Formats: structure tokens, sequence, C-alpha cells
């Protein structure tokens, strides 16, 4: 919920997940996500509905999107002898979906 | 003369297009709206509504569009502590009375909780007990005793724990 | 321009005042008190009186409904009648103002429900004070002096707020010259100024809907009503919901709406800044003294705190003493000695540490509840706003002369405890930050709860590794208790029957299956002695509001002093505590000597004794020994 | 009400840098990329004023996009109070 | 659709949907008010 | 997060959230029952390690909860085929689908009716049974705690007695009986054994 300084009013902008309600969301540099971005990704992939509770707006936007993501193995190269867990910093609940 | 005048109240609402149904890199278009009398205090921010009103024009060559409110078709929204019926019609009450006397209603509610989910029978029974909740009590000295039952699920992934939680929120009054 | 309706309302209210002689007696008492105060010089109570609207409704329904619905035409007649009554009574050679208490029906609202339909109606709003303007004087009469003639000229000013009915607008022009052109010198000190303050009341957080923006109303206070509230208080302001200004109807979006203030009530609530004062009737005082004459009065009171909590008798005695508190010493040179008892509870999960804290929160005159990580060192002590650079009083400052109940003390950050050091010991909060050098005063007693470091208190290791707290911090706490959840069949059984008896408790008038409804219990700040149901089933248990009355009476009336027999007992106990090694749960400092003195003083307070005897010192020593050694006789 | 006219294939193509001044009051063809849209605002086309002494809406007046006709002298009343635009009587056009 | 609002819809009842993102504070307006001349002391009652 | 955990501690048991930020001091109300699902400390919990190690939560958090359901994804071929067939039938197989299932809306309204109309109380003869079972359970856990050097990762405290009482009252409220029944107590103890004390038994 951000306010444009020139026009000075609140706008409810959903994430890329919300914008791609009935489409795809291409997430490049998937390993290099912020904590908030990771939490939002997890919420969208699990419940298909991002919820917002800021500035008095208490609602759950809908985001039913197929995610096509590109991520880089740890160290800029995939180590074959390790499993998928050690190769990518994403935790198992993120990958399982 | 203020002590003799009579007043009515006005409340300004601002409507925005549904955030998903917007051009990709464009700020959603919002439109200033006005209501009065008994239509005030009928919505809260974040609610998804349908509006019947008069499209109008306000001068700040260009003009500012806005809508007078004639009726607010408030859709079904999040059920909060305040947002609840709390009032049961008679026929509903007798139907619940009939249901309470069924001998297998414990099994029915066990079967009714996550029927698509296979197994986890005692888990479903505990979920039913959680949904009912215990008794909330207040001792004379001010001591308050817990009147809620909190349940933990702990197991390997893929055991439908997330799906069971989703069902619990879908069935419970507030969650 | 005399009016018939005004005169008739005036005489009707005079009849009402004559009917209910209590208001007449109160006016007489105010007058004689002011006269006596003037007599001693060869405080001044304000010319205000509280009216019970219920009695007015009983006496005259029409006039009552007139006050509630259209106060503009009804309050001024009542004030004139009251002024006439006061003048008539004051035969001994500034009008009186009127105030209201009682039920307001559908006009008792919150700032969220002050719809325009309630305008021009006597409303009673309840909420939290967010902003308070500075108490500024208002010019109402300006006395001037003409140097040539030598005659003092005056003018009287007014504005829409200071009167209920709309008066004809006369512009306020300051008289600079005489009618004949002579220069005038304004005479400050003869002109009259009235204090004026505006406060904003916001919807109460306890009752406000969660996740939505709050709604606020502005209150205009005047004269004696100024500075009766502190920001963050919970108040019940009653007054006319007047609307002011042309409201843009006149060519340059609504009307300026505010609640003109008639009466403000600081509402006591759980964990707020306002204390709770209980009225002490002579019946109550007699009962308190009679119960004080009992022998095991300390035991009776201590067992009365948490009947629903089995055991922890010594913790209950310590909490009772903490509520009573010790005397404060301010030496002539300027030094300060702490007179409060701090209590720390370290124990295994489910040993009732929190429930005791919650009881203290609900029963202390002024208590504030905080948790560890949620409330930082900014939450405690005080903080600078930087908005210019005003001080925001934190938890410990708000709880002055009160109790701070900290939960999850173990979890709270080390920086937070570094902050809390000085407050717990020196009872001051110093800012000296960002060019703001002030020393806030926070004389509060702290009670806290912490889990042992290893989740449970494993007695195999030393107390230091389980406690996991700095030694200085443990030195701050007067009494440190370690409670262990140990398995014992007799104790487990007894706990089981006690808890079961508590669960099968019926309210006086509730059905067997009826759900019990909670209430906010917003007590107003200003039946028998004992309790019918004792969950532990003979030592009598006193009723908890009576316990609050007893604590208030003891704290106010009695100030004990140390005596030689005690001095000797405390000295010997401190010496043999310090010089003997028994692997104490806490180290011994001079703070333990201060603790012995403070507990002795608190026990003397409990007995309502002006002096401390040997028995009080013995009790204090035994309690401290149970705290440290973990053992008693 | 009115038919507008579309003109395409202007032989002169000018980028935003070379407009200068000689191209003023002349038809010009430019290329670019859209950055921001200000939305739709109904612009006055057939404006209908009224006078306080009149008590009725004056005859509709066309308003071209140069500058609206702020009438100060009433045609009928010669009164200095004709500043009022009644909404539904005026015809509006989209402006973005 | 909120983007489809057109000048042809001015002063016409329009059906549309969206999301409420802000509700301003209640402002009291005038529906019947009594006025007075400062000179004539002539009471009146305007209705809006 | 830890700052959330410290607040969740008080919310679950004292049913309230205490706030003392700079300038605002209040005790909000959170009278809710929390249902929590979490993976163990590892991706898969190995009983090969000390079974107290696969329990990541501390003793106090588990003391808040009224039960800990340790669910294991066993490797039965017949049970796995059962789950697969169930899923296929549900997922547009249309092999499913009267009088044995209550609709979500109807069940929710029944929940509201049960919570708002009645709130039972324990029968006096139920108290003796509850006390006996509580003492026996604590003594069995003491036997285990003497047997095992490590303290039980899942503790049994007075909160467990509160949990059993609350479950019994929940069942009675479900049956809309103003007085809790002995059968209710037996069912509650059966759930308690099936939910807790098997996680405790699974651990040393
Ligand atoms: N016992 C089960 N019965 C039916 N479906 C199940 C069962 N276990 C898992 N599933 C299916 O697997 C998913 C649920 O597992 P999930 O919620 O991801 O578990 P976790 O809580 O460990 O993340 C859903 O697609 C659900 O249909
Ligand atoms: N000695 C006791 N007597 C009565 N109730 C007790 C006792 N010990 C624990 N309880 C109950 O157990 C629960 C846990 O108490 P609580 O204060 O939350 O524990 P903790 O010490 O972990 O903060 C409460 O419902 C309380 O009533
Ligand atoms: F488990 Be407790 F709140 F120390
Ligand atoms: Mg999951
Ligand atoms: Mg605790
Ligand atoms: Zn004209």
């Amino acid at each position: 919920v951000r306010k444009d300084p020139i026009t000075k009013e609140w706008t409810l902008e959903g994430g890329a997940l919300v914008l791609a309600d009935k489409g795809v969301c291409l997430i490049d540099e998937f390993d290099k996500m912020n904590d908030q971005d990771r939490t939002s990704i997890h919420e969208a992939m699990e419940q298909q509905s991002i919820s917002i509770s800021k500035a008095g707006i208490v609602t759950t936007l809908q985001a039913r999107c197929s995610i096509i993501a590109a991520a880089n193995p740890n160290g800029g190269r995939y180590n074959s002898t390790l499993p998928l867990a050690q190769n990518v910093s994403l935790t198992e609940p993120i990958l399982s979906r | 003369i203020h002590e003799s005048s009579k007043f009515i109240d006005q409340q300004f609402l601002k409507l925005q297009e549904i955030p998903e149904l917007v051009p990709v890199g464009e700020m959603p278009r919002n439109l200033t709206m006005t209501c009065d009398r008994y239509l005030t205090n009928k919505v809260i921010p974040g609610t998804r509504v349908t509006i019947v009103g008069i499209y109008s024009i306000y001068n700040s060559a260009i003009r500012t569009p806005y809508i007078k409110i004639l009726g607010i078709q408030s859709d079904v929204e999040t059920s909060s502590i305040w947002n609840s019926v709390t009032m049961f019609t008679e026929e509903e009450e007798e139907e619940f009375l009939q249901l309470s006397r069924n001998p297998k209603l414990y099994e029915i509610l066990t079967n009714s909780i996550a029927p698509s989910i296979f197994g986890n029978e005692d888990i479903k029974k505990a979920i039913v007990c959680l949904l009912m909740g215990g008794s909330k009590k207040i001792l004379p000295d001010g001591m308050r005793l817990r009147g809620d039952i909190n349940v933990l699920l702990l197991g390997d992934p893929g055991t439908a724990k997330s799906q069971l939680l989703k069902f619990v929120e879908k069935v419970s009054p507030i969650a | 321009a005399p009016d018939a309706v005004f005169g008739d309302r005036v005489r009707r209210f005079q009849e009402f005042l004559d009917t209910f002689t209590s208001y007449r007696d109160s006016v007489r008492s105010i007058q004689v008190y002011n006269s006596n105060n003037a007599a001693n010089y060869n405080n001044i109570l304000p010319h205000r009186i509280i009216i019970s609207l219920d009695d007015l409704r009983e006496f005259d329904r029409s006039f009552w409904s007139g006050i509630l619905v259209e106060p503009a035409y009804f309050i001024p007649p009542a004030e004139k009648a009251l002024t006439d009554l006061a003048d008539s009574m004051d035969d001994v050679p500034h009008p009186w103002k009127l105030s209201f208490k009682g039920s307001f029906g559908a006009h008792a609202l919150s700032p969220r429900t002050l719809t325009a339909q309630h305008l021009n109606k006597l409303v009673s709003v309840e909420g939290i004070v967010t902003k308070t303007s500075l108490v500024r004087p208002k010019l109402i009469r300006s006395v001037h002096y003409a140097a040539k003639t030598g005659r003092f000229h005056y003018r009287d000013y007014t504005d829409a707020t200071t009167t209920l009915t709309t008066r004809i607008p006369t512009p306020a022009i300051y008289p600079t010259e005489d009618t004949e052109g002579n220069k005038l010198t304004t005479e400050y000190g003869y002109s009259t100024f009235i204090d004026h303050q505006r406060i904003t009341v916001q919807e109460m957080p306890e009752m406000a809907p969660a996740g939505q923006l709050p709604r606020s109303i502005d209150v205009i206070l005047d004269d004696d009503l100024v500075d009766k509230t502190k920001p963050g208080d919970r108040v019940n302001v009653v007054g006319v919901f007047k609307s002011l200004g042309a409201g843009g109807m006149n060519q340059s979006i609504g009307f300026k709406t505010l609640i003109l203030g008639n009466t403000v009530y600081p509402l006591h609530a759980r964990s707020t800044g306002v204390a709770a004062r209980q009225m002490l009737t002579d019946f109550d005082i007699r009962n308190i003294n009679k119960l004080s004459k009992k022998k095991d009065i300390f035991d009776i009171l201590s067992q009365s705190l948490a009947p629903s909590i089995y055991g922890h008798d010594h913790i209950k005695k310590a909490i009772l003493l903490m509520l009573m508190g010790g005397v404060e010493k301010n030496l002539e040179n300027g030094s300060h000695l702490r007179g409060d008892i701090n209590i720390l509870m370290v124990g295994d999960p489910s040993t009732a540490k929190s429930q005791l804290l919650r009881f203290v929160l609900n029963t202390a005159s002024l208590a504030i509840a905080t948790t560890g990580r949620g409330s930082s060192g900014v939450g405690l002590t005080a903080a600078v706003t930087t908005d210019e650079r005003r001080l925001e009083a934190g938890a410990m400052v708000l709880a002055d002369r009160g109790v701070v109940c900290i939960d999850e003390f173990d979890k709270m950050t080390d920086v937070d405890r570094v902050a809390i050091h000085e407050v717990m010991e020196q009872q001051t909060v110093t800012i000296a930050k960002a060019g703001i050098h002030t020393t806030l005063n926070a004389r509060c007693s702290v009670i806290a709860a912490a889990n042992p470091v290893f989740g449970q208190y494993d007695v195999n290791r030393d107390p230091h590794q389980n406690i996991a707290l700095p030694d200085s911090l443990l030195s701050r706490f007067d009494l440190l208790f370690v409670v262990t959840d140990d398995i014992n069949e007799i104790r487990d059984r007894s706990i089981s029957e006690h808890v079961l008896r508590t669960h099968r408790y019926l309210p006086p008038g509730y059905l067997e299956g009826e759900p019990v409804r909670e209430r906010l219990n917003l007590s107003l700040a200003v039946d028998h002695v004992f309790e019918k149901f004792n969950p532990l089933l003979i030592p009598k248990l006193v009723t908890i509001p009576f316990l609050r009355k007893y604590v208030q009476y003891a704290k106010e009336r009695v100030i004990p002093q140390l005596t030689q027999e005690a001095i000797n007992v405390i000295v010997k106990n401190y010496t043999d505590l310090r010089n003997d090694d028994n692997t104490k749960k806490s180290p011994i400092t001079a703070r333990t000597l201060e603790t012995l003195i403070r507990l002795a003083t608190a026990h003397a307070k409990v007995r309502l004794s002006k002096t401390v005897n040997k028995v009080d010192a013995k009790v204090a020593a035994n309690l401290l020994r149970f705290a440290l050694l973990g053992e008693d006789i | 009400s009115e038919i507008h006219v579309r003109i395409s294939d202007f032989p002169t193509i000018y980028s935003l840098r070379e407009l200068r001044e000689s191209n003023l009051s002349s038809l010009v063809r430019v290329t670019g990329v859209v950055t921001r849209r200000t939305g739709v605002f109904p612009q006055l086309k057939y404006v209908k004023f009224n006078c306080l002494k009149c008590g009725s809406i004056l005859g509709p007046f066309f308003q071209d996009s140069n500058e609206e006709i702020r009438i100060s002298f009433c045609t009928n009343c010669k009164s200095k109070g004709p500043f009022r635009v009644n909404g539904e009587k005026t015809v509006y056009r989209n402006y973005q | 659709p909120l983007r489809d609002l057109d000048s042809e819809h001015v002063s016409k009842i329009v059906r549309l949907s969206g999301i409420i993102i802000s509700t301003s504070v209640l402002s009291s307006r005038a529906t019947y008010l009594s006025i007075m001349c400062r000179n004539c002391r002539h009471t009146t009652s305007i209705t809006i | 997060r830890d700052e959330d955990r410290v607040a969740i501690h008080e919310a679950m048991e004292q049913q309230t959230i205490s706030i003392a930020k700079a300038g605002i001091t209040t005790v909000l109300n959170s009278r809710t029952s929390v249902l929590a699902a979490a993976n163990p400390i590892y991706g898969r919990y190995d009983d090969l390690k000390s079974p107290g190690d696969n329990i990541d939560f501390q003793t106090t958090i588990l003391s808040r909860f009224d039960m800990i359901f340790i669910v294991k994804d066993d490797h039965n071929e017949e049970r796995d085929i059962s789950i697969a067939n169930h899923v296929i039938n549900i997922h547009t197989g249309n092999a499913n689908a009267n009088g044995s299932e209550i609709s979500i809306e109807k069940m929710k309204r029944y929940i509201t009716y049960c919570r708002l109309k009645c709130a039972p109380r324990l029968s006096p003869q139920a108290a003796e049974k509850l006390s006996s079972n509580f003492v026996t359970i604590r003594k069995q856990l003491l036997i285990n705690e003497l047997e095992s050097t490590e303290r039980s990762s899942i503790p049994i405290t007075i909160r467990q007695l509160e949990a059993i009482i609350r479950i019994t009252e929940s069942l009675a409220k479900l049956e809309l009986s103003p007085i809790a029944q002995e059968r209710h107590v037996d069912e509650a103890i059966r759930l308690f054994q099936a939910s807790t004390m098997d996680a405790a038994s699974q651990d040393p």
C-alpha cells in the first residue's frame, strides 16, 4: 500500500503473483529473493491467495498462478554428488509445491 | 443557529479496480466516491463491493469524475468477530436441535471433517473437539481459565497437514 | 430581556435541587470549605457539582428529556438556578457550573458511533486520550486604564464555545483608546483569563475493531476541567456535541464538530496509567481495623490472593508484601533509598508463574503488564519522539507508584535488561539524549517471570547455569523464587482435586450449561468481608475488592518506623546470611539488608502498626531464608 | 453528435528532439513509446451556463479546447453572477 | 468496468464493481438549518 | 520468528496479548485456539537419533499445546494404494457421493450454535476419574523419566489436565448436554492417549 507523492493517495498494488491471477509469473533469480519475497512466494504457492493487512485494508487478494522460476545452484555450479537440498538455498517446503 | 439546525452525515469512499484485473505495469485506476445518511459506515476498506450510483462531475477545462452512492451491494467478505450473524432463525434452531440428538453425529462430524482426506481418524476427532472448544470460565478472584483447545500436528511432509488446516479454516466461523 | 420559559426552567430546577437535599449539602460544604481556607490565611474547590441524571429522570421526566435531547435550552437554566442557590446560601458578603453522572441511554457512545444525528445532544463518550493541547489562558475580560482621566475601563469578550446557545457575533476588538481618544494602558493582573485546553479522544483499543483505522473526536475543556487527564488515559468525557462554524456553507467539507466538555472521568482499566481508588466507608474502615486485630492476619490475607492457585504460599506472601510496599526515605542532603520490593519467579513450565502475575495485574491499584521481546527498552523507561523532540513515557514511567509485571523475562533482550537496571535500582529514568537532558521519575516495583535456561530447572547443575542472568540483575530483585514441578503422588492428587473444584464453579445466577460472558470492567477512578466460596476445602478468605480496600487503606494511612528490637534482629540475620555459605540461589549484598528492612516495613504495614516489632523482622528473615536457602523451619 | 476525422500517412516524420518552433500550428508526425496514461476525464463540449437573476440555464455554448468562455457579462441580465455550470445539461467528451 | 467509464455515462445510474481501499471520516452536513439576520433579527429556515 | 513466539506464548495460554509500546499501553484480547502444523527439526525425523532430538520445539511450547500428533508416513503398499485410489476418486473420478455428511455451511452454523448456546460443566463423578487418570499418567511419566536419563521431550503438566477437562467439555458441548458425562471423559482420555503419551512414548 504505497502513496504516490505527486498525487498523494493510497493505491493497493498486488505483487507479480496477484497480477498474474490467471496466467504465469516468471521469477528470475529465484535463489536471490528477499525474506518478504520468499514468504509471499510460499503463501501464493500454498494457498493461492495473498492476504494484506496494512493501512486498514484487511482482505485476501486472489492469486492462482503457475510459477516458472529460474534459480542458480549454490556456488554458481551444480554439484552432482550433493542432493537437491544442498545445491539450492531454497528450503524443502518451497520446492515441494 | 446551531442549536436549532438538523444535520446528516457524509462519508467519502475511494474505489479501486480489482488489483489483478489491471494493465501489467500501470497503477490501478481509483475513483473517489461519496455516500450519505444510512449508507455511511456500511463498508470497511478491503471489501469487494458492487456499486449502484450516479456517475458525476466535480470541478477541482478538465473535470474530476466521482460517483454519488445510491446503493452498496456488499459481497460476502471476511468473517470477523463483529462480522457475524449471531442470530439464528427458528427453523435453523430446530434443525440443529434435531441434529444434536443423532447418536452418530460424532461420527458424522468425524466423517464431515476432511472427507476427501483418507485416514487420520483421531486427528479428525481432535479437530472436531477443537472446533467445539471447551468451557470458558472466570473465577471470582479474577482468575480466568482456558476455554480453548489448541492442537499441534507434527509429522513428515505430505501427511495432508496443510490441507487439513485449510479445511479447518474453511469450516470454522473465524479463522 | 427576561424570558418566561427560562424563568420557569430555572424555578423547576430550583424545586428539583430543593427536593434532593444532597446537592444542597454539597454546595454548603464547598462554600464553608472555601471560607475556612480563606480564614486560615486571615486549596480552592471549584464551583461545580455532580448531578445524578437518574434522580432528575425520576423527579421530572420532561426536564430530564430536555437536558438529554436539547441541553442548550436546559443547562443554562439549571446553572442559573444553582448559582442562585449558592448566592442565597452564601449569606457572607463567577457563576457556578453544572456536571452530570448517571445513565445516558442511547447517547452513551464511542468516537466511532458519534454520527451527526447525535449533534446538539448531551453525549457521554468513552475512549483514549491521544493528544492534549497546552493549557492556555483565554482572555474574557480586559481591564484598561486611562492615564489622563484616571478611570479603569473594561470590556467582556465571548466566543461560540464558551456559551451553549448561539450568540450574536460581536467581533473582538481590543480597546486601544478611550471613548474620548485618551490612550489606554492594558492592566494585566486585573483582567480575567480562563484556562483553555483541547484534548482528542480516540476509540478505545480494547473495544476498537482490529485492523481498521481509528476514529477520534475533539473535546474542548475549560476552567477547572483543564489538565485533568494525561495522554494515553482512558476517559469518559460527557458534554454537548456541539457543531461550530459556518461549515463552508458561507462561501469560502462539513461542519466543525466537537464535544464541549462538561465533565471528564479518568476511567481505570487493566494495564493503563490511571490508578483505581476505592471509596473507604466508615463501615469498611471499621471492618479493616477489626480484621487487622486478628492474629494470623498476614496468613489470612496472603491465602486470599490466588485461591484458585494451589500452593506457592510463600510466593503469595511475597506478592502481598510487594503490593503493600515499604516506606521511602529521602534524606535531607538529597539522597534516595528504594522502598519497593521486587520479585522474580524462575521456574518450570506450568508452575502458575503467569497466572500469579495476571492476578497482580488485575488486583494492584496501578499495574502495567509487559512481555519480554515484544516490549523493548524503548517500551520500558522512555523514548524521544523526534517530531519538537517530546518525551514519550514508557512502561516504567507510567507505572510510577505502581507495579510492572514483566512476562518471559528470560527471553527479553540483554540491552533491555541493561536499560532496566537503573530503573529497578535508582528509580529514575535519565534521557540525556539528542539534546534532551531530563531525569524522569519512575518509582515502581517490578515482578517478573522466567523459565529456567534448560527449559526446566535441572537441579544437577548449579543455580548460575540454570538462571542464566547477570549477577547485578539478580541483586536488584529483592526476593528470588525458584519453583520446580516435581512428581509426587500426594501433591499431584491434591492439585487435581483443587483444579477440578475450580473448574466446576458456578456463578451466582448462571444456568448449569449457560456460557459465561466476559465484561471489560472499566472501573471509575475516584458484599461481606469474606468470600462465600473457598476452592481449598477454618481460615477465612477475604473478598478480593475488600483486599484492594485493605491495601489502599494500609498504603495511605500507616507509615511504620524501625525500632531497636527489629534493628537487632535484622542485623543478626544479615550478618549470618552473609558470613555463612550454604550455596544460596542468589548472592548476598547490602541489597539483602535493604530487602530485610523493606519486608519488615511492609509486614508492619500489613498489621497497621506505626512501628516495626520483633515479629515483623522474624517474618521477613524467615521469608528471605525460604527465598534464598530454599528451606524453612 | 459530431464526426471527427482521422488523417494517416503524413510524409514528414519528426522525432521529439527536432520539433524546435517552426513546426508550431502545423500537423506533425512523431514516434515514441508511451510512458504514462492520465486516464479518462469528461471534457466540456456543449457548455450551458446560467445567471442567478435568470433562474434558468442559458443557451448552450460551444467550448473549444483553447480556453473556456468564462462569461462575466450576462447576455440577458447584464449581471455579474453567471458563473455556474450545470452538470447533466452540458455535453462532455473524453479527454486523456 | 471501472476503466470503461465514459463521458456518455455522466449523470446516469451506473453499475460497477471494485474494491474499497479507504473510508474517510464521517463529515456532518446540513439538511435543515435556522439562520438569523445580525441586523433584522429575522429568523429563517433553509432546507437542503 | 522469536519476537512472534514470545507473544504467541501468552496468547495460547493467558488468552491475551500485552502491548506496552512507547506511549500506548493496553492488553488486547486474543481468545482463540491455535491449530499448528510443522515438520520436525529435520526434513524427515529419524528415530535412529535420540527421539528427543527430532522434536525441535522446546518444553514450554509443547506444554501450551493440548496434544501433539506425531504422524508417520508408513510404507504399506495396500495403504498407499488406498490413498492413491481415494485421491483418484476425489480428483474428478466421481466415485464419491446421504445423511452421513454435514455440509460446510451447515456445520459452521452448527458450530456457532454449539459455542453460543451451551457450555457444559463437569459431573462430580467425572472429577474422580480425571484425577485418577492424571495421577497415573504423571506416575508413568515419572517411571519413564527415571528409566531414561533424558527428561521427556513431551511434558505432562497441569496444562495436560486442563486439556483433558477442556476436551471432555468440548464433547459434552457437541452433544449439547449441560452436564459432562462419564462416556465423554472416557472418549477424551482415549483421544489423549492416542494423541499425547504416544509421542511421549515414542521419545525415550
Ligand atoms: N492421507 C491423505 N489423504 C488424501 N490426500 C492426501 C493425504 N496425504 C496427502 N494428501 C495429498 O497431498 C497433499 C497434502 O499434503 P501437504 O498438505 O503438502 O502436506 P504437508 O502438511 O506435510 O505439507 C494434497 O494434495 C492432498 O490431496
Ligand atoms: N499450583 C497450581 N494451582 C492451580 N492451577 C495451577 C497450578 N499450577 C498450574 N496451574 C494451572 O496451569 C496453567 C498454567 O499456568 P501458567 O501460569 O500459564 O504457567 P507458566 O508458569 O508456564 O506461566 C493455568 O491454567 C493454571 O491455572
Ligand atoms: F510454560 Be510457562 F508459561 F513458564
Ligand atoms: Mg505443508
Ligand atoms: Mg508463563
Ligand atoms: Zn442573467
